[PDB]
């Protein structure tokens, strides 16, 4: 209703090629969003050359069109080993969480800052039913004053594109229950 | 030589398939009614006295058609068919202009 | 200006005329507008006097 | 008149609209947008009758 | 003149339409999706009837 | 006629629909898809009721 | 006939509807799903009136 | 009666509902969430009138 509205119309005042890097966004959201992770780290004629330099900063600038004026709070699903965890909290057949990995997991994420970066897709609230959970691990995220969201809508539903030029600081990771399998709720 | 009424196929009178080479109501059936003149087919079509005095004689109502509306079937993300947004009008002009009519 | 002329198209689409293809080839000009003059004509009047 | 005599009112369907059910994102069965007036004319077309 | 003598007017239930409800993506509760027609023929052809 | 005597008409309320306030993605209030009839049943059905 | 006399017919209001305004980051004000009657409850249940 | 007399029936304008314009990149204008409405209050409020 206010998002589909909002997100509707937000899609009318974008420039022609906003709206080019915006749908070739959802072609390419794995690799345009691993070269929004990487891009920085080349020569600059490496980087002006790149056919992919065009969207990136056309989406870029879509989404700094758009900054909001009070904090969100947002939720998105990440793996472990975005972490440094490089084994696994459970595998997604499984239904439980051993202590053991509850404790590895809270003295590995606990002290540390994880720069973040690119393009990433969030939402508004938790993942109910029908939503796609793949990983374990739920990051509960503060956007501040003024960060740059751009809703746009993959035919049906409603995805939060904001960039990341934050560092995430973990507080507390809970063992959650949702629909009979168990999930980390870690509040960043 | 003057137009009675002009109306517009309602609920009533709206045609859910025509095929090629076909008809609504089909080959075997008897012809539709065209009752109503109204859109929610609730007032009938009515004529006035010298009208009337004019039918009762041996000229004839004729029949011409000035348009038709209908849609045609598109495949949406999954593999449906919608049949909704999709208007002949939209295209009836633009056909008309890069062709050549063979019949 | 995206559109010169004033009107809903812009001045590539309109050069290169991928724009509606009932649009008069003059309109093709981004300083020719597309643009519709509609008018109506009466025929002839009936009066039916509902006594 | 015609009707107070031996005559009588037949009746003849000349189509039927309805709806067909499929499971959308989650379990739901949603048989709304779904109409098989869109595939009447692509099955008559494709097939033989058999009775 | 049937109505003032013996006869009665009967009532008979041809189908009844109705909702359910399910969790939305908050903890609100949604019946207006919901409707139970589209499982009353899935549910009558998939099991025995008991009273 | 049975009116213009002793008898009266009474009134009786056999439910009343409404609705509750939640704050939606930001700080605003909406009552608009937020029904009470959603919830009447299920608090019924789980509570003691005292008065 | 009351009317007819000295009788007069008295206006109250008993309730008023209407919306309010929320801007974005730009001058954009949207009065539509702002609704007052949200608020009018939550305003007289905080508050100490002085006229 | 009274207005088979002397008696002229005056017109007010009490208030006027219009739209504006809002353009893309492009010529895209749109004109249906656009109420003026939204500003004659604020306009009215932070100016001086000269005529
Ligand atoms: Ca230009």
């Amino acid at each position: 209703q206010w998002e589909k509205k909002e997100a509707e119309r937000v899609e009318k005042n974008l420039d022609t090629l906003e709206k080019e890097a915006l749908e070739l966004y959802k072609k390419d959201s794995e690799q345009i969003s691993n070269y929004s992770q990487t891009r920085q780290y080349f020569y600059d004629y490496q980087i002006e050359s790149n056919p992919r330099e065009k969207e990136y900063k056309n989406l870029r600038n879509a989404i700094s069109k758009n900054k909001i004026d009070k904090p969100i709070n947002v939720y998105y699903f990440e793996s472990p080993e975005k972490f440094a965890f490089n084994k696994e909290i459970r595998t997604e057949n499984q239904n439980e969480i051993s202590l053991e990995k509850f404790n590895e997991l809270k003295e590995t994420i606990q002290d540390k800052l994880f720069k973040q970066d690119g393009f990433k897709d969030v939402s508004l609230y938790e993942p109910g039913n029908g939503d796609e959970k793949p990983t374990p691990l739920l990051i509960h995220l503060k956007l501040p004053k003024n960060t740059g969201m751009l809703p746009y809508i993959n035919s049906n539903d409603v995805k939060t594109l904001i960039e990341q030029d934050y560092s995430i600081k973990i507080d507390k990771i809970v063992r959650i229950v949702i629909e009979g399998k168990q999930y980390i709720k870690a509040e960043a | 030589g003057e137009t009675l009424a002009t109306i517009k196929a309602q609920d009533n009178q709206i045609g859910n398939n025509l095929s090629p080479n076909e008809t609504y109501p089909k080959k075997g059936l008897s012809p539709l009614a065209l009752n109503t003149m109204d859109q929610f087919n609730a007032r009938l079509i009515p004529i006035n006295y010298d009208q009337l005095k004019k039918l009762d004689s041996g000229k004839q109502i004729k029949l011409e058609t000035t348009q038709v509306s209908g849609n045609y079937g598109t495949k949406n993300s999954q593999g449906q068919i919608i049949t909704e947004g999709n208007s002949w009008s939209n295209y009836i002009s633009q056909i008309d202009s890069v062709s050549a009519s063979i019949i | 200006e995206s559109n010169t002329a004033g009107d809903p198209y812009t001045d590539y689409q309109k050069a290169s005329g991928s724009i509606d293809k009932a649009i008069k080839l003059e309109a093709r000009d981004p300083l020719v507008a597309a643009y519709p003059v509609v008018g109506v004509g009466m025929e002839n009047l009936i009066i039916s006097t509902n006594e």
